[PDB]
RNA sequence: AAAUCUUUCUCCUGAUUUGUGAGUAAAAUUUGG
RNA sequence: CACAAAUCA
């Protein structure tokens, strides 16, 4: 059905393919690939633009920005027991955690500045030395990322050592500050529909339009090119270790380890490579494996094919195309004077995922789609209106409510099938507040949440409900953090008032 | 004794970490979403609670009805400035005893856009998921002037500045930059600010033209009794008539009417309507042509990279595409910061001046200064051929084309008119 | 407010008292010593003077108020301040000579970085590789699909009977009758029973995959959402026969046969043969006491059903019918038929898709979607991008992408673009 | 026996938008027409 | 800032 769509249609309507598959298999396949295009058979992973007017960030202060070298993202932990690596997935804030446990380390911030400020690689740093850090970090674990709508194949994801994280943050963020200040037109935060009409006024000035992908983006952008870039960015012994760490890389699968010498592996150095480009040339306006260039003639193709190849950006035969009438960059299409392109474009359906979770993500959806002219708002009423009948069907049985309230959905065990424009403009009752899209989470979310939760030791001490005002960089330790508990708790008692109530900006917006 | 064991060989660890150790540990199941709220009937008991409990305890939202007249048009990006709680609404939520976090979570102004394809002939800013339906942020206004200053044509001029010609009300004020300090003058009171080393020290800072001045200059208001001025020429200012260039309200919520000097009114909180557009940047840049950095304009990238270009634009072209690039440039620097905005002291950059094109992105509006440099986005339009057959769907071209893709049948040929005077520069 | 002179605030205040015992000097630095609610102005906060003090090294000024008092650090063995006392509390308290850490900048060069860089350079490097010959040509004529068709057709062919599709259809057939099929089927399976359910049992496995055909499309799908419906159902009741409106199956659960302490209980991997019945007429039929219906069977992971079953049908059959040509009628074999075609049979296909968790298709239509907005592209690549058999493997991705490519097909036949 | 190393007892990096922030105990049939 | 949902690479 997707084919007979008169306008553009990605064909994103069901979801995203799953698939249990051990990770060995993809994560072989693109080590292999790697390892291919180092011999240079295939693709091209050597870099030959001219870099050298890029600007020198090396006098700006090391700054490291605590917040992202702590979540609950998966990493890889590494150990040495008797000479042998064990390679852990863990959390990475307890990665992070443990990394400054072995060597003493308050922040990371610290730990940095005694790495870059050892007189040996042999220096112990606590139960560790550079050496250690850098052979440590080399290693990867792999696991398979699926629900990729139109990868049938799930692709392979890396989890990478909490040293290597924290040095790529640095680099990574003077690389986006450098592409901010030569990008001519500046896209490393810029979203996707953003990024389209960039291009849509960009290539306003030439017939062709020329909507390219890169193939094999992780595996061409070799160590090499990366230590070019930073180089060309300054940024000394930061960029030389994280590129000997690259170029070392070994790859965990399934009960060995495998060498990785080209490529990145992961997009952790999109900023990067998209400097590898955007430093050689402003023809392109792209960030990562997408680029939007233009030409007129057929020369200026031949010379845009020759800045590609020279800047490791191999051009995707198999995706690339040239359009006259449109042009599509993250799979925002829109015509040359900047309309949107007619047709369900990027518009996804919403799985069953409960009673009420699924009628807020249709809501969702559908007030997306309207704001652009993807479709009519008789159209997303309808499609409202049947969305809520499925979830009556579905969801309408004793297991799910033993209510019979009017104003209930139908799916609840009430007779109230909402008006889609009721809905948007709060023409609703109460409890219909939580289905809006910009309502307070539904009970399905809390229930959800909450036996998430329940599934499982020993807690810390909480140290919520802080000073708005005081850093987060400040150092707490364990009496510390007890008298700053027993302050705010005195606080409180002064005040007669119990746990702190929780603020919401809209509420108390709307009462001042 | 945990912390001796999660962060084993240290006795002090940063906030962050410690914050980021206590989070709620959630685990994936392969159950689905239906299975897993039919578990224990999990759901349905939530169900009984929220009927029976949370439902009664409910604000009521207000309705929505205000509506005005929408017609489709290019993707165009919504640019909400909501903003944050100010650092002494921090101070005095956190010591009444609200949430630490939520708060601080508040405690930040963020600039937002949203993809929407719908324009309203006074260019205003629509909700989510209503764009199609035409319904406004803005409420129905009280007093007619008010909405006369909140748009930059009024219909019918009270003869003062708020919406034409001439001296100031009652309710309206304006924040002025004298010498080495900023006067605040409402009706009632004079206020005289200084800013001290990212604060701004004030009288009172509750003032609510200090407060507006706090914002826009991104200070932290603060009190300070030993602040004063020399000479006050506020009152001569007040009592004088000024005239009231058009333009929509900067994001700020004020309009702007000699150097350094900016008007609000009290009843007036935000712009509500986006006040940078493709038909309106030139004009805007115009207005501001020689009335010091504003700081209304968000620009894509490094503010210093563009003003670079836009120096360098400056070295070349006739007077009226200086004038255009000076006011561009006072658009996009802020005001207060060690930005220099005049392009007269600017130091020409070489590396900024061989760069073979210089654009720069106004919000989301990809000028070519080059182009307007040569008299392209004022004086003629850019036309450019996609093909010699007729392509089906395209309206004819017209004598005097706006931007977009048009029938050209003297030629015989499918033209892209690009930075057309008939869509920037729209007399 | 620089952590830098953190520790130097410390040594600052030490045991430093005022008001009979509480503290005089609080250092901004230090949580438990700030005091909440107030903004910092300084290095530390006096009580006693109610005065901010900040501290500074020679011609390296710092963005504090002008209120604050800042005991700046000569580059002599002196410390020089505006109030006497805090210049004396200065040399007596700063007797061990604290020398403040300086400023790493991000471009430092440490001394093991001409050693790593000689690391690296002896370490393998990448060749040049060859410049690709691009030739842009017009995209692919309705003969590439034709023959991408055709060349699926020829390595794999039909199967004789839809399979586990033909369940989208009413089996004619009561619940009862139903039940009994089913549990019939089971019991001649040699199905082990246990608690009233039923367990598949296994032993070894040949380890390689099972054979790989494309599926004729049945006339129609009335039940795609009941279908749907009863296999997100038995994602958790497996072992028994779960019943809808107009359709019912059993989700056997496969379970490994230690032989006398096997598995009873299935867990988060045990995976499902799913059980459904269609209309007889193919090879797979089953008879008992007079009740004869087609038994299909699907083996299919946790993550497989529980993906099949989330999937809304109506909801995506009207969102495509929003913009959608006039589906023209096709055959069995997914071929234009416009004399004896049926455009039910998009309904099934459809249907396919949902079934098919690969979901292959989606990369089809994307590809399809680049055709459609394309002028020119490459050159002998571009057309192979519809090739994805070898992306897939099973009968029901299978027919998914062969499905995919005939209505890619239909749509350059019927309605060129 | 099938969508065949599975039926054996975790999913990376970055970005745009939106909503919440001291709310605490096992296991997949119990219980969806 | 942390978590959750949608989309993009
Ligand atoms: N670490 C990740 N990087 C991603 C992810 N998705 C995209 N990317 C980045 O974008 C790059 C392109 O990936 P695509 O999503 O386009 C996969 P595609 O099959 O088109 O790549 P080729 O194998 O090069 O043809 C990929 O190499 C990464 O650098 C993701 O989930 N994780
Ligand atoms: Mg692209
Ligand atoms: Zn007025
Ligand atoms: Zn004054
Ligand atoms: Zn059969």
């Amino acid at each position: 059905m997707w084919a007979f769509q008169e306008g553009v249609c990605k064909g994103n309507l069901l979801s995203g393919p799953t698939s249990m598959k051990a990770p060995d298999s993809a994560a072989r396949e693109s080590i292999d690939r790697a390892s291919e295009i180092m011999t240079g058979k295939s693709y091209n992973a050597v870099h030959t633009g001219d870099l050298s007017k890029l600007p020198n960030q090396g006098e700006s202060p090391l700054r490291i920005v605590d917040s992202d070298l702590y979540s609950e993202r998966s990493c890889c932990w590494v150990i040495e027991k008797e000479g042998r690596v064990v390679c852990k997935s863990t959390t990475l804030t307890r990665g992070m955690t443990s990394l400054l446990n072995t060597t003493k380390c308050s922040s990371p911030s610290e730990l940095i500045c005694k790495v870059l400020t050892v007189e040996s690689l042999s220096e112990k740093i606590g139960d560790t030395s550079v050496e250690e850090l850098l052979s440590h970090g080399r290693y990867f674990k792999c696991a398979l990322r699926d629900q990729e709508r139109g990868k049938p194949k799930s692709r392979a994801i890396f989890l990478s050592h909490p040293f290597f994280r924290l040095l790529s943050s640095v680099v990574e963020t003077h690389a986006r500050s450098v592409l901010s200040k030569v990008s001519a037109v500046y896209t490393a935060t810029a979203s996707a529909e953003q990024r389209a009409m960039m291009a849509a006024q960009v290539v306003e000035s030439r017939k062709h339009v020329l909507n390219g992908d890169c193939t094999k983006y992780n595996e061409a952008i070799d160590a090499d090119t990366l230590l070019k870039v930073w180089d060309a960015i300054g940024m000394g012994s930061i960029g030389v270790m994280l590129a000997y760490m690259v170029r070392r890389k070994c790859v965990l699968i399934k009960d060995t380890l495998v060498e990785c010498p080209g490529g990145m592996l992961m997009g952790m150095f999109n900023a990067t490579a998209t400097l590898a480009l955007q430093g050689t040339t402003d023809r392109f306006l792209s960030f990562s494996d997408d680029f939007i260039t233009s030409f007129n003639s057929p020369a200026e193709l031949r010379e845009i094919e020759d800045l590609l190849f020279a800047s490791c950006h191999n051009l995707s035969l198999k995706k690339s195309y040239i359009s006259v009438a449109s042009l599509e960059i993250n799979s925002c299409t829109l015509t040359r004077d900047g309309d949107l392109a007619t047709g369900l474009g990027c518009t996804a359906g919403v799985p069953f995922r409960g009673p009420l979770v699924t009628l807020k993500q249709t809501a969702a959806m559908l007030s997306g789609a309207v704001d652009s002219g993807v479709m009519p708002f008789h159209s997303a009423e309808r499609l409202f209106q049947i969305k809520q009948q499925e979830c009556a069907y579905r969801y309408n049985n004793p297991t799910y409510t033993t209510r019979n309230e009017d104003f209930l959905p139908t799916c609840l065990g009430g007779k109230t099938v909402i008006s889609f424009q009721s809905l948007l403009t709060w023409d609703c009752h109460p409890f219909w507040y939580q289905v809006h899209p910009d309502g307070p989470d539904t009970i399905d979310q809390k229930v959800l949440s909450v036996l998430a939760s329940k599934t499982r030791r020993t807690r810390l001490e909480a140290l919520s409900d802080l000073d708005p005002l005081v850093p987060h960089r400040l150092l707490v330790s364990e009496s510390d953090v007890s008298k700053i508990r027993a302050a705010r708790q005195a606080h409180l008692k002064s005040l007669g008032l119990e746990q702190p109530t929780n603020f919401n900006y809209a509420i108390y917006k709307a009462v001042q | 004794s945990q912390f001796g064991k999660s962060f084993k060989g240290r006795t002090e660890v940063t906030i962050t970490e410690y914050r980021s150790h206590t989070v709620k540990d959630v685990h994936r199941s392969l159950l689905t979403a239906d299975k897993s709220l039919r578990k224990s009937f999990c759901f349905r008991n939530a169900l009984n609670q929220f009927l029976d409990k949370d439902l009664p305890l409910l604000p009521i939202r207000p309705k929505l009805e205000s509506r005005v007249a929408v017609k489709k048009s290019k993707l165009r990006s919504q640019l909400s400035f909501r903003p944050g709680l100010t650092q002494e609404e921090a101070i005095d939520l956190y010591n009444k005893g609200y949430d630490g976090d939520s708060v601080s979570g508040a405690l930040q102004d963020r600039v937002v856009n949203e993809p929407v394809a719908y324009s309203s002939a006074d260019n205003d800013k629509f909700h989510r998921g209503l764009a199609a339906l035409g319904y406004t942020l803005a409420d129905r206004a009280f007093d007619t002037c008010e909405s006369g200053f909140v748009r930059a044509i009024p219909t019918t001029p009270c003869g003062f500045i708020c919406c034409g010609p001439g001296s100031f009300k009652d309710s309206l004020g304006f924040v002025i930059k004298i010498g080495e300090f900023w006067h605040m003058y409402d009706g009632f009171q004079h206020f005289v600010a200084v800013e001290d080393a990212k604060f701004l020290a004030s009288k009172s800072p509750s003032f609510w033209l200090a407060k507006r001045l706090a914002k826009r200059l991104n200070l932290v208001p603060k009190e300070d009794p030993s602040v004063a001025a020399a000479e006050c020429p506020c009152k001569k200012v007040w009592e004088a008539s000024f005239a009231r260039a058009p333009t929509a309200l900067d994001p700020f919520g004020g309009r702007a009417f000699c150097d350094q000097g900016w008007v609000y009114h009290r009843d007036v909180g935000y712009a509500t309507a986006n006040h940078i557009s493709q038909e309106t940047l030139f004009q805007q840049a115009l207005s501001v042509r020689n009335l010091g950095p504003q700081g209304s304009a968000n620009v894509s990238g490094s503010i210093h990279t563009a003003l670079d270009r836009l120096r360098a634009a400056y070295s070349r072209g006739t007077p009226a595409s200086r004038s255009i690039l000076q006011g561009l440039a006072n658009l996009i620097t802020p005001v207060g910061e060690n930005f220099e905005c005049d392009l007269d002291k600017r130091k020409l950059n070489i590396k900024a001046l061989r760069s073979p094109e210089r654009y720069i992105t106004i919000e989301g509006l990809v000028v070519n200064l080059d182009d307007v440099v040569r008299g392209f986005y004022l004086d003629k339009a850019k036309v450019t051929v996609l093909s010699r057959s007729k392509w089906m769907g395209y309206e004819d071209l017209p004598q005097k084309p706006p931007n977009g893709t048009f029938y050209c049948r003297k030629r015989k040929a499918m033209l892209l008119i690009s930075c057309s005077p008939g869509t920037y520069a729209k007399k | 407010m620089d952590s830098r002179f953190a520790q130097l605030t410390g040594v600052f205040c030490d045991d430093f008292t005022y008001s009979e015992g509480s503290r005089r000097f609080l250092s901004s630095y230090s949580t438990v010593e700030r005091r909440p609610g107030v903004p910092v102005e300084g290095d530390c906060y006096d009580c006693l003077k109610n005065k901010w003090i900040a501290f500074e090294l020679e011609g390296q000024p710092r963005k504090f108020p002008k209120a604050t008092v800042r005991c700046i650090l000569n580059n002599d063995a002196t410390y020089v301040c505006s109030e006497q006392e805090y210049q004396q509390i200065c040399k007596v308290q700063f007797k061990d000579y604290l020398e403040i850490d300086g400023v790493v900048k991000v471009g430092h060069k440490a001394s093991y970085d001409a050693e790593l860089r000689e690391r690296l350079l002896e370490l393998p490097h990448p060749k040049s590789g060859p410049k690709p010959r691009i030739e842009w040509v017009a995209p692919p004529r309705l003969a590439d699909i034709s023959k991408e068709t055709a060349e699926l057709k020829r390595q794999y062919g039909f199967f004789e009977c839809s399979k586990f599709l033909a369940c989208g259809e009413e089996c004619g057939l009561d619940q009862e009758a139903r039940e009994l099929i089913l549990n019939e089927y089971a019991r001649d399976r040699e199905f082990e029973f246990r608690n009233g359910g039923w367990i598949q049992r296994y032993t070894v496995a040949s380890h390689k995959p099972a054979t790989q055909k494309i599926l004729p499309l049945p006339a129609s799908a009335p039940l795609a959402r009941e279908l749907l419906m009863l296999i997100a159902r038995s994602t958790t009741q497996a072992g028994k026969v779960l019943h809808s409106d107009n359709t019912s199956i059993l989700a056997v659960p496969v379970m490994r046969d230690s032989g006398k302490h096997s598995k009873r209980r299935p867990t988060a991997s045990t995976h499902h043969l799913v059980v459904g019945l269609s209309k007889p007429g193919c090879e797979h039929d089953f008879e008992f006491d007079g009740y004869r219906a087609a038994v299909h069977v699907m083996h299919l992971d946790p993550k497989q059903s529980a993906n099949i079953g989330e999937q809304d049908f109506v909801s995506t059959r009207e969102i495509y019918k929003l913009d959608m040509l006039e589906l023209p009628p096709i055959s069995r074999k997914g071929d234009l038929d416009r004399a004896s075609g049926l455009e039910t049979r998009w309904d099934v296909i459809l249907l396919l898709e949902c079934l098919d968790s690969t979901r292959v298709s989606q990369a089809v239509a994307q590809h399809f979607n680049r055709h459609r907005l394309a002028l020119s592209v490459c050159k002998d690549e571009f057309r192979k991008g519809y090739q994805l058999a070898s992306e897939i493997r099973g009968t029901i991705p299978l027919s998914s992408l062969y499905y995919s490519l005939c209505a890619v097909r239909l749509r350059m036949t019927v309605h060129p673009f």
